[PDB]
Formats: structure tokens, C-alpha cells, sequence
């Protein structure tokens, strides 16, 4: 409010913690408007030296302007073109990697940091909304940097928020016991949550308006985050997408054993636990990450553990039952989330081959379902529930069923539970289904909607001239849908309600009706997705043992 | 009564909250606070229901002359009353409420703070708190003396029940002093 041109071209927002100085950037498409962006904003204090390993406090204090003009470098994550955690990334990733690692160099420890996008547009008819983005992966990747917010910020008038969290092994590490208890990373999250409740107000926002939403793996966290101490008052709406805090791979239940696995690969072989991690404390935030640590298939070897405290017991007896607030939550999971599931075992023809078909189950039953040596029974009952029997031999069929059984498995059946709970107490929970996908190489053909591609519509890219990450040809249609897509994310956020702030009625889901939004090239709202095989997983399954 | 005071009496005559559906908090911690004056043996003062399919509820209850919490929030029923005073005879008294869990703490007016703390392990959270009904009249067993100045985790409920606000809903024998 005084240098009018060259101080607001890019602005200056009085922080608690400081003034900062930002960047104003218009975008490409035709009908939408600039957005201020405030990249590489400090949330914390740098998790150094001493701090490692330990809880985030806040960050510091400057006086002028501070530069928030770039993002900075992201935390200890070192990606074995494979021998990463493969299986349950986002196909958009696995491969294309390549040069989606113009955020991979620059990493400094020194990483707790969050980007802001606030809409120019004056809406003088009141506080803005907020959407805080907690990204995904496996844990031990990613940043919040490789997904750019101002396509969605803009279209919806909603403030977006991309955040880096501490990762893997310095952020998840548990001995499972006082000397590092564990769950860093979502802290560091409830940290950038308790920094926005206080400072966004100074940007735009409405603190009162806040949701998180997240890409599965981190999703994770933000169904995680539903079940905590700490969660109370930091948000008010979650959308969770592609899965859940009941995923195989979303608790880890033996950091015990994996922490074990790395003390002694680093010279830290010292059998008492506080004795152990001023070891790991005074190595580097290289070495430790360098190291081959495999989980179990299908499990995590560095994530959230439940500590007693951030997560305070099982998520599925939290959920169960009581221990949720009540969250205005959002949920949906992918139509073949899978895929990944069948690599290899498809011909060039297009089918998988029956006895292929059997040594999967039984790399299934023999993975998950290890112990209980009934199984066999579960073996050939699985094996039984999903073949067509009416297109007994057709192997197209066959492929299918396979990825559909894991998809099932992993993100469908899990992920109707959570949204079966939180209607069951008081929480609004609205669903959907993703159907469709953008379609390009790097994918195959006969693919459908797999993991992670709900992302790229839900952020709005196909309003914008495709990417790396995103290569993908994009239609007129694929925007018409991220339209639909935001207009339901948005006004979500906006209130309780996508519909409600030229479409299709959503509506709650509530386990007697269980309706859900099938979001496709038109979307139509159906009723019990999946249902019968759903209930196979949730009921007939867990009968044995 | 040093606030926007109300009477109750002979018959039916029992008041109602109703939540707006779509938001019914849920907290880990309860404080209530509200300050009365009876004359009457057995009875239901006020109660928090949750909704249907939920157990968790919350009922102050005039027992024996004893105006005595019970509640479930999850597991089994915690209840703190003080089981000494014929305190239900026209007098007046302040009867603070606080709860984080399965810990909860009442106080009458200055005495001392008796307090329960339920070894087993108790679930920290109501759930969908939707209704609130002083009265007891639609418990099968009423209350006739009267309550004021209410507060409940930082909602004026009877401050509210005299503007006529939305949600209210006031259906009995009582009066506004
Ligand atoms: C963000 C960046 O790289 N550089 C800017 C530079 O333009 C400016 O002169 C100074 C702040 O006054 O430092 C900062
Ligand atoms: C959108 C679609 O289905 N097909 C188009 C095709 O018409 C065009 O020649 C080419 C452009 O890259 O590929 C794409
Ligand atoms: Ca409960």
C-alpha cells in the first residue's frame, strides 16, 4: 500500500514470523486469472544437527522482506531408478521418473517449507477458503514442489497450499520406544497446519475453511490425521483420495526389526535404544538414505508407526469406533487402482494365462495371509470369487480380474470402510468412484483409471499444455471432466457440499443407500460400488483366524 | 440466579435442543456449567443423546436428592455424584461439569472437586451430539424447580432460549423471571 506498481507486482504479506515478499503469475488459459504465489515459505525450524529426529518447533524471525520466490530444496530422498518402493507409487512415476526429478537435486535437510497460492480476483460480493495438499508416494519420496496449485487456486477462488514434509528415514524412523518414538513426518504436517491456522488469515484465508486432501500414500497421512490429538482444530474438511490408514502399507507395525536392519548397516550396532540414535543423529542426512532397506512385499519398512501419542492405537479400532472429531470428509478410490499388480504376467496378445493366473493368488495368499496355514481355503476361495464364469476361459476377462482383485484388495474395500464409519457417526461423508483417465504412453492401452490418476484433474493441468509427470495428450473433454472435477473439489472446500456454492447431484453416502458419484466422461451417481466384492473382503475373509 | 433466569413446573414441562443434522460436534472434552433450585425425590435434570444407533449420552439426574452425572461415551457408563447431600429441597446451587474422556471432575457451587478417573480404559469421545433435553420428560422421569446463566463448551444455551434463536425448541410448563 504504498509503491503501487512495483509492490504489487509481487506483493509483500506480513507473516508472524516476518514480512514476505512473493510473486504475482498470471496462467495460460483463457478464463482464469492470475494468482499470487509465496514459493519456499518456511513452516518449522530446519530439523538440524540437534532437531533431527525429534519434534518440528516453529520457524524464526527476520525483519524487512524475505524472498519466498522459490521453492526450496526438498528432504533426504534417494530414488533407485528401481529398488524404490515400486508396487504402490503412482503409475505416473514408476516410470516417466526420468526427468521428473528436476526437484530431485537440491536437497538440503533443511526442508520444512510450504507454498502459498492465493487468487487475485476481488470478490466483493468474506475470507477465502484453504486446501492444504499433503502429497504422496510411499513416504521416502516426493515434494509437494512437482504439483503446481495456481490451475485449481485460480478456478475455484480457493487458496491452495502445497507443503514439504520430513521423509523416510530421517522423517519415520522408530525404534518404537522413547529414544526416537516415531511419526516426525506427520508432525511436521500438523506443524504446517498449526503455522496456517495462525498466518493464512494474513494472505487471504479463512482458517475456519481449511481442508486437507491428498494423493493415497498421502492420503494416508490425511486419514491418519483424522484419528490424532494433535488434528483437533488445524482443519475442518478432508478429501482423501486412492486410500486409507487401513492399507496394508499405510502403518508400519515392526520398525522394530527395520531400524535393526539399518543401526547395523552403519556402524551402529549398540543394543540400547537412546544409546542407538545419537548414532544415527550424528551420521548424515547422506549414508542413512543410501541404504537398501526392503519391506516385506507389500508393508513399509520406514512410516508411521503407532506410538501411543500421534497415532494413539490401531487405526482401524480408532475408526472402528469411536475416535475421529467429526470431519466434513470426502473419499473415493480409482477403478483399477491396481494395475501394477499384473506387471509382466500380461501377453502381447492382451490376457493373463490361467496358471499364471493361480501362481498370483497364491503370491497373494502366500504374502498378505502369511501364518494362518488354513489359507488354501482363502486360496481357492479368492480364486474362485474372481473368475467370470461366464467368460470362463476369455483371458482379456482374466487380466482384469486380476488388477480388479488387488484394487479391491488395497483401496476399494478398505476405503469403503472409513467411509462406512464416518457416516456411522455424525460425520457428512460423500464418495466417488474415479472412472476415467487421460490416457497417453507409459500406461498401456487397455489400462484403466490406474493409482495416481486422479491427480492431474483434480489439479487442473489439462488447462495448460500437458508436462513431464503429466505427458499426456490431452483432450477437450479431459477439461470439460477437471471442470466437473474442481467445481466438486472446490466447493467441497467452500463448504460441506461439492455441489453447493450445468451437473449432477452428488449426495451423502450412509451405509443403508451407500450411493456414490461415478465420476466418468458423464458422471451418474450409482449405489454400493462394488458391493458383493467388497463384503467378500470385509466379512468372509477375516472369518478364519 | 445471576443471569437471564427460567422457570419449570407441574406436568410436562421439559425443553429441547436440536443440532442443525449436519453438525453435531463431538468433543474430547465436555464443561458444563448451569445453576439450579428443586424440590422433587426422582428424576432426569437435563440430557445430551447423540443420535440414534449411539449410546453416548451425558445425564445430569436427580437420584435420592442427589444431582448426579452419568455417561458413555464409548465403553461402559462412568458416573460422579456426590452421595451425601439432600441438596433437592428449593435451594439454590451452581453445579460446574468438566470431562476430558473418561476423566471428569464436578464441583457444586465451592464444595470440594470430587472426581473419577475409570482405571479398565476408557474411549476419549462422545459422538454426533445432537439433542439436548433438560427436563426429563421425555425420560420418563421429570423436574420441577428451575436452572439459568447456562454455558456449554462455550454455547449460551439459555441465553439463546430466550431470543427465540433457530434451533431452540421449548415445549412445557415454564417461565422466564
Ligand atoms: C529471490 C532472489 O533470488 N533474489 C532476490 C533479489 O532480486 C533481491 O535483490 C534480494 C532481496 O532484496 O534478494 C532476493
Ligand atoms: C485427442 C485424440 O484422441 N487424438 C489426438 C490426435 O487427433 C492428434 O493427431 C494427436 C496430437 O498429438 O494425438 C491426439
Ligand atoms: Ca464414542
Amino acid at each position: 500500500d504504498d509503491d503501487k506498481l512495483a509492490a504489487a507486482q509481487y506483493p509483500v504479506v506480513n507473516t508472524n514470523y516476518g514480512k514476505i515478499r512473493g510473486l504475482r503469475t498470471p496462467l495460460p488459459n483463457e478464463i482464469l486469472g492470475p494468482v499470487e504465489q509465496y514459493l519456499g515459505v518456511p513452516y518449522a525450524s530446519p530439523p538440524t544437527g540437534e532437531r533431527r529426529f525429534q519434534p518440528p518447533e516453529p520457524p524464526s524471525s527476520w525483519t524487512g522482506i524475505r524472498n519466498t520466490t522459490q521453492f526450496a530444496a526438498v528432504c533426504p530422498q534417494h530414488l533407485d531408478e528401481r529398488s524404490l518402493l515400486h508396487d504402490m507409487l503412482p503409475i505416473w512415476f514408476t516410470a516417466n521418473l526420468d526427468t521428473l526429478m528436476t526437484y530431485v537435486q537440491d536437497q538440503n535437510e533443511d526442508c520444512l517449507y510450504l507454498n502459498i497460492y492465493v487468487p487475485t480476483e476481488d470478490d466483493i460480493h468474506s475470507k477465502k477458503p484453504v486446501m492444504v495438499y499433503i502429497h504422496g508416494g510411499s513416504y521416502m519420496e516426493g515434494t509437494g514442489n512437482m504439483i503446481d496449485g495456481s490451475i485449481l487456486a485460480s478456478y475455484g477462488n480457493v487458496i491452495v497450499i502445497t507443503i514439504n514434509y520430513r521423509l523416510g528415514i530421517l522423517g519415520f524412523l522408530s525404534t518404537g520406544d522413547q529414544a526416537a518414538k516415531g511419526n516426525y513426518g506427520l508432525l511436521d504436517q500438523i506443524q504446517a497446519l498449526r503455522w496456517i491456522e495462525e498466518n493464512v488469515g494474513a494472505f487471504g484465508g479463512d482458517p475456519k475453511r481449511v481442508t486437507i486432501f491428498g494423493s493415497g500414500a498421502g492420503a494416508s497421512c490425511v486419514s491418519l490425521l483424522t484419528l490424532s490429538h494433535y488434528s483437533e482444530g488445524l482443519f475442518q474438511k478432508a478429501i482423501i483420495q486412492s486410500g486409507t490408514a487401513l492399507s496394508s502399507w499405510a502403518v508400519n507395525y515392526q520398525p522394530a526389526k527395520y531400524t535393526r536392519i539399518l543401526a547395523d548397516k552403519v556402524g551402529c550396532n549398540m543394543l540400547d535404544t537412546t544409546d542407538m540414535v545419537e548414532c544415527l543423529r550424528n551420521k548424515n542426512y547422506k549414508e542413512l538414505i543410501q541404504q537398501t532397506i526392503t519391506p516385506a512385499t507389500y508393508h513399509i519398512a520406514f512410516g508411521p508407526v503407532i506410538d501411543g501419542d500421534v497415532i494413539p492405537d490401531d487405526p482401524q479400532i480408532l475408526m472402528e469406533q469411536g475416535e475421529f472429531l467429526n470431519y466434513d470428509i470426502m473419499l473415493g478410490v480409482n477403478q483399477g487402482e491396481g494395475l501394477k499388480f499384473v506387471d509382466g504376467i500380461v501377453d502381447n496378445e492382451d490376457g493373463v494365462t490361467p496358471n499364471d493366473f493361480d501362481f498370483s493368488v497364491s503370491n497373494f495368499v502366500d504374502n498378505l495371509y502369511g501364518y494362518p496355514e488354513g489359507k488354501d481355503t482363502l486360496r481357492e476361495t479368492i480364486k474362485f470369487m474372481y473368475t467370470d464364469w461366464a467368460d470362463k476361459e476369455n483371458p482379456e476377462t482374466r487380466r482384469k480380474t486380476l488388477v480388479a482383485l488387488f484394487t479391491d484388495h488395497q483401496w476399494v474395500a478398505p476405503a469403503v470402510a472409513t467411509a462406512d464409519l464416518h457416516a456411522q457417526y455424525g460425520s457428512p461423508t460423500y464418495f466417488y468412484a474415479f472412472y476415467h483417465h487421460c490416457q497417453s504412453e507409459m500406461k498401456p492401452s487397455w489400462a484403466d483409471s490406474a493409482h495416481g490418476d486422479e491427480v492431474p484433474y483434480v489439479f487442473g493441468i489439462p488447462m495448460i499444455g500437458p508436462t513431464e509427470l503429466f505427458s499426456c495428450n490431452f483432450s477437450k473433454n479431459d477439461v470439460m471432466l477437471s471442470a466437473v472435477v474442481m467445481t466438486y473439489w472446490t466447493n467441497f472446500a467452500k463448504t460441506g457440499d461439492p455441489n453447493q456454492p450445468e451437473e449432477v447431484a452428488w449426495s451423502r453416502y450412509n451405509p443403508k443407500d451407500q450411493l456414490y458419484l461415478h465420476i466418468g466422461l458423464k458422471p451418474r451417481v450409482r449405489d454400493h460400488y462394488r458391493a458383493t466384492k467388497v463384503a467378500f473382503w470385509l466379512e468372509l475373509v477375516p472369518h478364519l483366524h | 440466579h445471576a443471569g437471564t433466569t427460567y422457570i419449570f413446573s407441574k406436568g410436562g414441562g421439559q425443553i429441547t435442543y436440536k443440532w442443525p443434522p449436519n453438525d453435531r460436534p463431538s468433543t474430547r472434552a465436555d464443561r458444563l456449567a448451569i445453576g439450579f433450585s428443586t424440590v422433587q425425590k426422582e428424576a432426569v435434570l437435563v440430557r445430551v443423546d447423540s443420535s440414534s444407533g449411539l449410546g453416548d449420552y451425558l445425564e445430569l439426574h436427580i437420584h435420592q436428592g442427589k444431582i448426579g452425572v452419568k455417561f458413555n461415551v464409548g465403553t461402559d457408563d462412568i458416573a460422579i455424584e456426590e452421595s451425601n447431600a439432600i441438596i433437592n429441597d428449593g435451594k439454590y446451587h451452581v453445579v460446574r461439569f468438566t470431562r476430558s474422556g473418561g476423566n471428569a471432575t464436578l464441583q457444586v457451587d465451592s464444595w470440594p472437586v470430587i472426581e473419577r478417573y475409570p482405571a479398565g480404559r476408557q474411549l476419549t469421545i462422545f459422538n454426533s451430539q445432537a439433542t439436548i433435553i433438560i427436563g426429563g420428560k421425555e425420560q420418563g422421569q421429570p423436574f420441577q424447580g428451575q436452572l439459568s446463566g447456562l454455558y456449554y463448551n462455550g454455547l449460551k444455551v439459555l441465553n439463546m432460549a430466550a431470543e427465540n434463536d433457530a434451533n431452540i425448541a421449548i415445549v412445557g410448563n415454564v417461565r422466564l423471571v
